C-alpha cells in the first residue's frame, strides 16, 4: 500500500501443501518496509 | 543571448517571404518571441509574438490575417512569414526576446523586452 | 480570448516595496510515521535507571 507518498509492505511466509488455491486459515503479516517514495501509483506487474 | 536575423532583401508588392532568428544560450522553455519593426524617422512597433512553450501567436493589427509567425523548438529558431507585401511593410524588422513571462498574451505587445537582433532590411517595391 | 498561460512573472527590481521584495521561503513538516523517528533535537542523553 502507498499511502499519503509512503510504500509500505508487510508480509508473512508460511510453509503450505496445496495446488488448487488459497489454504484458508488466519496468520498474519508484520510490516517489513517503508519507503518515502511520494510516487503517485496507479498501475504494476509482476516480474517472474 | 545573441539573436541574429536573416532574410530580408528586395521583393514586389504581394509576395511572400520567410525571415529566420535564430536564439541560444539559456533559452527559457516558458518564455516567448517576438518581432518588431521600425522604419526610418518612426517608433518601434510591435508585430507578432509567439510563446516558445505551445506556440500560441500574437499578431499586430496591421499583418493579422497576413502574417504568420511560427517557432522550431529543437532548431530553437522562430519564424516571420511576411505574406502580401506592401510599400508600408518596408522598415528594419527586429527579433526580440523575452524572458518574462505573463499569464495574458496580450501583454507582449507593450512591454519592453531584454534583448533584440541587429535588424534586416526589407524592401517592398 | 478566454485562452490564457496559467503562468506569470514577478517584477523584482530593488526599489519595489517590501510587500513586493522578493521573499525565500522555506516549509517545515514534522511527520510521526510507522517508523522510528530518525530527525532528533540535540538535547544529550542520559544514563538508563
Amino acid at each position: 500500500k502507498n499511502i499519503d507518498g509512503y510504500f509500505k509492505i508487510y508480509s508473512k511466509h508460511t510453509p503450505i501443501n496445496l495446488v488448487r488455491d488459497l489454504p484458508q486459515g488466519f496468520s498474519a503479516l508484520e510490516p517489513l518496509v517503508d519507503l518515502p517514495i511520494g510516487i503517485n501509483i496507479t498501475r504494476f506487474q509482476t516480474l517472474l | 543571448v545573441q539573436l541574429v536575423e536573416s532574410g530580408g532583401g528586395l521583393m514586389q508588392a504581394g509576395g511572400s517571404l520567410r525571415l529566420s532568428c535564430a536564439v541560444s544560450g539559456r533559452t527559457f522553455s516558458t518564455a516567448a518571441m517576438g518581432w518588431f519593426r521600425q522604419a526610418p524617422g518612426k517608433e518601434r512597433e510591435f508585430v507578432a509574438a509567439i510563446r516558445w512553450s505551445g506556440g500560441s501567436a500574437y499578431y499586430a493589427d496591421s499583418v493579422k490575417g497576413r502574417f504568420t509567425i511560427s517557432r522550431d523548438k529543437a532548431k530553437n529558431t522562430v519564424y516571420l512569414q511576411m505574406n502580401s507585401l506592401k510599400y508600408e511593410d518596408t522598415a528594419v524588422y527586429y527579433c526580440a526576446s523575452y524572458q518574462a513571462t505573463r499569464s495574458l498574451l496580450s501583454d507582449y505587445a507593450t512591454w519592453p523586452y531584454d534583448y533584440w537582433g541587429q535588424g534586416t532590411q526589407v524592401t517592398v517595391s | 480570448f478566454n485562452c490564457y498561460f496559467p503562468l506569470q512573472s514577478y517584477g523584482f527590481q530593488p526599489t519595489n516595496g517590501v510587500g513586493y521584495q522578493p521573499y525565500r521561503v522555506v516549509v517545515l513538516s514534522f511527520e510521526l510515521l510507522h517508523a522510528p523517528a530518525t530527525v532528533c533535537g540535540p538535547k544529550k542523553s542520559t544514563n538508563l535507571v
